[PDB]
Formats: C-alpha cells, structure tokens, sequence
C-alpha cells in the first residue's frame, strides 16, 4: 500500500560507530570441554567464561563495563564510551535485555538458554514452572527469572535507547501516538561448552538507530526479544521445547511444568506417535523402534494422554559448598 | 605445526603480570614513518615498521634491559654473559627451543604479542596493529617475547609468594630461542613448557666441555671473556658447504673463511682449516670485488690459549695427542 | 517502585567485626569415618566432633563458649567477646537458632539435618512425625525437636539482636510498625561424616547488622530460618524428602510419619510413576528397571495409592549401654 511507501522511503537513519573493533575471537571459537576429569562445576564455567571474555577483550585492546534495575546506573563508573558491557549469569539482576541495549553499545552477555526442558545446569538444579524458570545455583541462591528469546531465527532486533526527563517529555507526545526511537542490533551466538549445552556465549553489535511507526509493518519482519513461552497450549501442564542439531537432526524437549523428568526425542516420531488412536499402539510402536528403556516409553505415553500431575513442594537438602 | 594447547588458568595471571610488568612506565606510542622504517637497519616492511619501534622503545627500555638482550653488538653480549655468568658463580642454564615459531600456541599469540603490542602502541594505530598480528597468525621480537614469557611462568613457579616486579627483576639475558637462567629451577622449567605446550631442553652447565650460548663457546666464563664459535654445531658440517650451486666454491669458502677470521680467527682446529682453505682455494677464486658486488657475498685473547685449547679439546672429546695429529694432517695436506 | 528506592538507599549498617579470624580449617574438610570397623556410636561422632571443632579453635588460637531457653545466661561464665559460641546436638536444647544468632557472634554448631526420613542415625533411631523429629539417642533420653533448615540454599540470613527491657520499651512502638534491628550471617555446611550422612557441620559468620522494614521485600531475596515441612500435601501421612548427591543426581527419600521403613529413589523416577494410571503398572515399570527387591516395588506403589496405615505405639526395649 501507499502507507508501505512512506515506510520505505523514511529512512532518517543516523549511524554511529565509535570504532567498535569486530570482536572476531569470540566468533568461531571452537567447543571446549572445562573440566577435564568428571563434570565441571557451576562456578568453574563461570571463571571460564569470563577467562574467555577477558583475553578476548584484553587482546582486541579495547575496555570493558561488567555489570554484577531499568539504569544500569553506570555513572558511578563512568566508564569510557568504546568500552563494552560485559555480564554473566545476570539473568535474574536484569529486568530486560533492553536495559543493556538501550546503551547503544556492543554487549557481549553470557546467558542461560536451555535446550533441555529440565534437568542439571553443570551441577546446579534447575526447572520450569508457568514461563520462568526455576533456577538453583550451585553455592549460591535460588534464582527465578525467565528466557529472553536470544535464539530464534533473525539477526537484526529493535530496543530502546536512552532518553532523560527532557527527552521524555518531548516525545511523549509522539510515543504516544506509535513513533519509537528504535535502534538495531546485529546478534552472534555460539554455544561454547559441549558439557553445558544449556549456556549461550551472544554477542551482539549495534548498526544504526532509525524512527519507525508502530501501527506499520516492516517489510524486513524485524523481531523485537520477547519473553520465551515453555508451556504447551496443546497438552496443560506440560513443557515443549524444539532445538536443531548439529547433525541435520530436530529435536523436541518435553516435561512437566515443575517438574524434572525430561526426555529428547526427534520431532518426527512425536509427530508420528502423537496420532495414534490407542494407548497400548504407543508401546508397541516404540518397542518396535528398540526403546526399551520405561523411563523413555512411560514418560512418552504420558505426555500423549496429557496425564496431569499436582507434585508437591518439598524440603530440599543441598550440595554443601567448597571453596577450593 | 600449528599447536592449539591453551595454558591452564592460573597461568593466565602469571602471563598478565608478566606482559604488565614488560610495559613499565612505557604506557604511549607513536608508529614510525615509512622513510625512517626504510633507513632503520613488500611483506617485512609493513610489520617491521611497528615492530622495530615497539623493540627499540618498550625493549630498549632501562627497566627491560635485565633480559631483553636480543638487540646489542657482539661485544656488548660477550660484556652481559660475562656479568651474568659472574653474577650467578658460574651456575647458569641454558635453554634451547626446537621450532618455536612453528610451535607457539594461538592463546600464547594472543595473549602475549598482541596484548604486549597493543598495550605499548596508541589506542589510534589498535586496527593496523591488530590486522598485522592477525596476519602474522595465518619475526625476531616474538621469540624474545615467547622467552620472556617462559622466564616468567618459571620465576613465578619458583616463588610465588613473592611480588610480580621484585620477581620479574631477576629475569636473566635472554635472546631468541637462546638464553640463561638460574639453575634452580633446572626440572621446574619441563613442568612450566608442558603447562604452556612448548618443548624445553635443559643442559646443566659443565666448566670442562664449556657453556653453549648463541653458538658460542666460553673457555672460562668465570675468570676471561674469549669466546668462539660453537665446536659442536659447525665442525661436524663446516667440511661441507651448503651455498647454492649458482656460486662458485671458492668464492662460498673464500667467503666462509673471512666470517671465521672475523670471528674465531684464534680458535683451534678451525683456523687450520681456514687457512688450508684460503691456501687452496684462494688463488682459485674470484675476484673479491666481483663477489663483493654479487647477491651470493652476504648468503653464509692471546693469554688462554691454552685455556681455549683444552676447552676445545673437551668441547669435541678429542685426545690432546689426537688432536695435535689432526692438526699436523690438515696443516701438511 | 519508589519504596524499592527506599530500601535500596537506607543502607544504615553498622558493620562489625571483632577480629573473628576466619576458621579456614572447618572449611574444606575431607569426609573421614571414625570407626574402624562396623559402625560408629553416637558418643564416638560426639566425641570426634568436639575433638574437631577443639583442634580447630585451639590451632587458630581463639576462645570458646560451649553451650550444654531464649537466653544462653552466658553471664554466669562471662566469655570473651572475640570467643566462638560451639554447640553439639543441642537441637533439644535449643528453643531457636535465633537463640544462638542474637549473640551477633560467629556460631560453629554440629546439628541434626537428615537426609533420610527415617531410619538410623549411628545407632541411634530417629523418626519424624507430623514435622517434629523423634529422635532416641543411644544411651539417652528420647529427644522429640524440629530441624531448623539450616541446608536450604542461600548464604545470607536475617535473625534478631539482643535488646534490653529499656532497649525493648525504646523499639517496641518501631517494632509494631515493621522494624526490626536485623543482623546478617554467612553460612557454611560441611557434612564431614560419610557413615553418619545425617549430621551436619554448620558454620557461621556475621556480616553486619541493618535496619530493615517488615513490609518491603529485598532485592537479594533474603531468608530467615523457617521450621521445615517434612509432610506431603499431596499424600497425607507421608513425608517427601529431596537432596542432592556429589555425582549429579536429586534423589528422593518417601515414607510415613511415625513410621520406620524408607527408601531412596531417583527424583525423575518418582514423577514418572507418579503418573501412572494403573497400579500394576508401577510394578511393570519397576520390574522392567531391574528392581526385584519388593521392600522397595512394595514401598513405591504404596506411596504411588497414598495408602494410610495407623501403625500403633508399642513399647521398646533399648540396647544396654556400656561406658566402656
């Protein structure tokens, strides 16, 4: 339409570009195991990653912001406008990744994006309930905050960007009408310890800042992060999740919300089986497949009848911590 | 053979406080001009233009000439072993390095060089020297990085109770895949390479077959300074010349004899041998300025020498009898 | 919202530290087995926890305050003030560990923290009901007392201070408001005790005092002591209990209240049968793992049908002690 022409000729775009150097060593990092004998612990990925982070950083020469709500407040800092922002395991602290990309700046996050629906995080417990998930840090607190969708397809994001008081009220007026200072970002996101398959190293790069109408589609169908929604609409009470291998291979994640049985299986077969006319077809179709294992065919049988469970909240003992 | 072996983790604290204390009080740099890099001492020029500047500044400096010997005349290097060698009692090791440059980790690349590199230069020059460090991933100063490095994983092994700098003080000459340190630490160092990926060879120092260094001989380090060339490197191959075929023999030996004139015109059973050269092919030869104007030319103390004699002798396990036979058959051929 | 604003600003702490050197040697101790042969009695874990924390206090050079209901009258004895407060099995003893966390002084106490939920402790049997631990010690009294959950994650703590009757007439109009004078602590468990894994080493620190209000949460999701809750709301006259192993696994221990019989089965396990819909099945399922014992199949499927047993009280006849 004529409206899609004043969309694409508005451009009134502003670059900027303070000389962010192309942080190339934490692309194309190949997978490491941490831990050489056993399997590593919660804060031995931590160090790990922020080894990582920091020869990077330290090697390209440029500085860095590490975070440890909706202000970063870094004005107690001041850090120098090259620097980067640098956070791990701020998931819980940070309300939205907008709050760190509304800085403008490259980001480099390490995060927690499961590709299991529940199970162990390197030692620490986690599960998920409603869409938050329910994490337990191994030596430390309860964490309970949820996943911002760092993973999905498209690499160009819309976010806020900073505006004071002043600011805020010159273009309240036009907030409200639909018109957003947008800025955009260009995502990278590699998966580093085969270990830990459920923690993402992103990393992100700013390209330019851009007015944009809120009642008008983008013709690019850029996406804007948006809170990851676990529970499956199809069976109550139930947690899906769909991840692609390595291997040409698309898996499905399934459980139970609050709840820590898990399994993976290819997404084919629960297509296949979810169609089934009777229970008893489910085992022999399974049993035909090899899986013998009930763990597996139960958990499989289950989610096909949507068996709904109410466990209980229980006292919990933890590992005790050592310091090392 | 490229080698991907990252160091452990406390070792990155080590290698930090190391390339820290390299930087010193040298925080700002400026690049040479193309001019001044041409007139100082393609592909070499692009890379050597920062790193001849980054060398004659950081390394040059008053408080990085403990070991950044790699860089001074002759004369000056026999002056600093002898020092060293005073300093130590005669207790000194040497290390000796089998393709390090072909050997060197990316994470020690990275995170030695380049950091050295980028913390010595201005923040302006960041991107060309971090695209010639790239390049150079996929010359001289590496190795002397590479060596400080080791130096300093071992010091900090040895001591680690101790500060960075008073530790990093005691660092000894080093230069290239040559150098000394204190013997103390003689099995330490296999520990440190292994923990670094590098191979190490270690040889403890024996005053009656002499002390390696640079392919050097000291006769006595403890008392006198004579040096010659090394006896075991060179006397098993100096009978065989590998210049190219292009050239004439003779002009190759005229010119291999020179060399040795100019630097162990003195040393037993190898003047023999250059003056029986100079004998036989000399008149043979070319003219000198002929050579002088060819590619091919730059392609190759009077008290102990008894002392230089016997150390020779032990240096190459030759009986002194033997040895005076050796030198009547090559004196009368 | 802005009275988040306020909690975050009113930091007004008063830290204090009395020089209490840091006791590195509780911290870090390997598991080690006092008996020789067959099993310890609860004297020898007694004595070889006393000798322990001795060893430590005396190598660190420091002075102690053993403890043998709200107030310890330490008066009577007048320790130093740099001197530690130890206890060992004063869990009947002991109204609170508030009693104990007043003091504002570092505490090293040796608890009763079950994993299992019934069975025995060294020689000593113990039984929960309702939430109160029956514990019969070996060679004494029976002793019925709660467990204060001193093992739940988190390291920070809110317990009360000492105040006076003048200092109580001075805080009690703040106090009805939702102030409190709340002092913080750091913990650490050790359970250095591999044949009796029921006993932990509780460790504590003091941190700093604050000034906190009732009516307002923390950023930091501080915890304060609470009476744990062995009862299953799901099946009434159970007792859930869940821990987790040094080799990555959440087990789950079952039984009845005021009973004696108990197992310990994979958490995962659990919930798979937990949603069974005939009750041969549970008995299919668990034959098919290869569990043939039938205290256990047996065990599992009662709790699986939440089946009530009112099991009577009998007189018990108790090993003859010897002093030896």
């Amino acid at each position: 339409t004529r409206a899609l022409q004043r969309a694409v000729i508005d451009k009134t775009k502003t670059p900027i570009e303070t000389r962010f150097y192309p942080l190339d060593s934490l692309r194309t990092v190949t997978p490491k195991r941490v831990a050489d004998n056993g399997h590593a612990v919660s804060g031995a990925v931590r160090d790990a990653a922020r080894r990582l982070i920091d020869e990077s950083i330290t090697a390209v020469g440029g500085s860095k912001f590490e975070v440890n709500d909706l202000a970063q407040d870094f004005r107690n800092d001041t850090p120098a406008d090259d620097a980067f922002i640098v956070g791990v395991d701020v998931d819980y602290y940070v309300t939205e990744p907008d709050v760190l990309l509304e800085h403008m700046r490259p980001v480099v996050l390490h995060t927690f994006n499961p590709k299991k629906v529940s199970g162990f995080d390197a030692d620490s417990p986690f599960t998920i309930k409603n869409n938050l998930v329910e994490y337990k840090v191994s030596g430390g607190a309860a964490w309970v905050h949820p996943v911002w969708d760092w993973c999905e397809a498209g690499e160009f994001i819309a976010s806020r960007v900073r505006t004071s008081w002043k600011e805020w009220f010159l273009q309240l007026p036009l907030r409200m009408i639909g018109l957003e200072k947008v800025g955009y970002h260009k995502i990278h996101h590699c998966r580093p310890w085969t270990d830990c398959p459920d923690r993402a190293l992103v990393y992100t790069i700013p390209q330019y800042v851009i007015w944009r109408f809120n009642w008008i589609d983008t013709e690019l169908h850029v996406r804007k992060l948006k809170r990851i929604e676990y529970q499956d609409e199809t069976k109550p009470g139930w947690n899906r999740l769909e991840y692609v291998t390595d291997k040409n291979e698309l898996l499905v994640s399934i459980g139970r919300e609050g709840e820590h049985a898990q399994i993976t299986i290819e997404k084919e077969k629960l297509d296949m089986l979810s169609g089934l006319s009777a229970t008893q077809s489910v085992n022999a179709r399974l049993i035909g497949m090899g899986h013998k294992d009930p763990q597996y065919t139960s958990m499989i049988v289950q989610y096909y009848t949507g068996k709904k469970v109410v466990s209980p909240i229980s006292p919990t003992v933890y590992k005790p911590t050592m310091p090392r | 053979v490229a080698n991907d072996k990252k160091p452990s983790d406390r070792i990155a604290k080590i290698a930090e406080t190391f390339v820290k204390l390299m930087n010193g009080p040298f925080k700002d740099l400026d690049p040479l001009s193309i001019e001044e890099t041409i007139e100082r001492l393609l592909f070499i020029l692009k890379v050597s233009r920062y790193t001849l500047a980054y060398s004659d500044i950081v390394l040059h400096a008053e408080h990085n000439e403990h070991w950044y010997y790699p860089g001074r005349n002759p004369t000056e290097i026999a002056d600093g072993v002898c020092e060293f060698v005073s300093d130590c009692d005669a207790e000194v090791i040497e290390t000796d390095f089998s393709n390090l440059d072909g050997r060197v980790s990316s994470w020690m690349q990275r995170n030695i060089a380049q950091k050295a590199m980028v913390q010595a230069f201005r923040p302006e020059y960041r991107d060309e020297i971090i695209s010639f460090m790239d390049t150079i991933i996929n010359t001289t100063p590496h190795n002397t990085q590479y060596n400080g490095c080791v130096e300093f994983t071992a010091l900090t092994f040895e001591h680690p109770d101790a500060e960075p700098e008073d530790l990093f003080r005691l660092i000894g000459p080093k230069c290239g895949d040559d150098g000394l340190s204190r013997a103390i630490i003689q099995k330490s160092i296999n520990r440190a390479a292994k923990c670094f990926g590098l191979e190490l060879k270690v040889e403890r120092y024996n005053p009656e077959i002499g002390l390696c260094f640079l392919s050097r001989v000291f006769v006595d380090p403890l008392a006198t300074t004579t040096t010659i060339q090394d006896p075991l490197r060179t006397l098993r191959k100096l009978h065989l010349t590998t210049r190219d075929p292009t050239i004439p023999l003779a002009d190759a030996a005229c010119d291999r004899v020179e060399g040795y004139l100019c630097t162990d015109a003195l040393t037993p059973l190898i003047s023999d041998y250059c003056k029986m050269v100079l004998r036989l092919y000399g008149p043979t030869a070319s003219t000198e300025q002929v050579r002088n104007q060819r590619r091919s030319r730059n392609k190759e103390h009077p008290q102990d020498a008894h002392l230089m004699k016997q150390v020779l002798i032990k240096r190459t396990a030759i009986d002194e009898d033997q040895v005076d036979a050796l030198i009547g058959r090559f004196a009368a051929m």
